[PDB]
């Protein structure tokens, strides 16, 4: 999902959102973000917070 | 600074161009003196395909 979604979002969705005759574009899915998943154990461990 | 700064020389671009949202580089050019621009354009399109 996120794979395709990224390709769409970083190659196509931006040429289509300008493309002639087109208004609002909505993506089904999501472009890639740096998704960084904390561990509360491993956060309580080194005495560190978000 | 020399206490915490590693320093070297490298290259870099002084002008970063974009066309339609994406990184691009612009090529000017002409057609031979008594030439139709459309001929030149066709040749150009035939080079850029390799």
């Amino acid at each position: 999902q996120e794979d395709i979604s990224d390709y769409v979002a970083a190659n196509m969705k931006d040429a289509i959102s300008r493309t002639s005759g087109v208004g609002d574009v909505q993506l089904f899915g999501s472009q890639y973000a740096m998704r960084i998943w904390m561990n509360p154990n491993e956060l309580n461990k080194f005495q560190l917070t978000p | 600074f020399s206490a915490f700064s590693s320093s070297r020389w490298e290259y870099g671009s002084p002008r970063l161009e974009r066309y339609n949202g994406l990184p691009s580089m612009e090529i000017l050019g002409q057609a031979a003196p008594g030439k139709s621009t459309g001929e030149a354009m066709e040749l150009m399109e035939q080079l850029a395909s390799k």
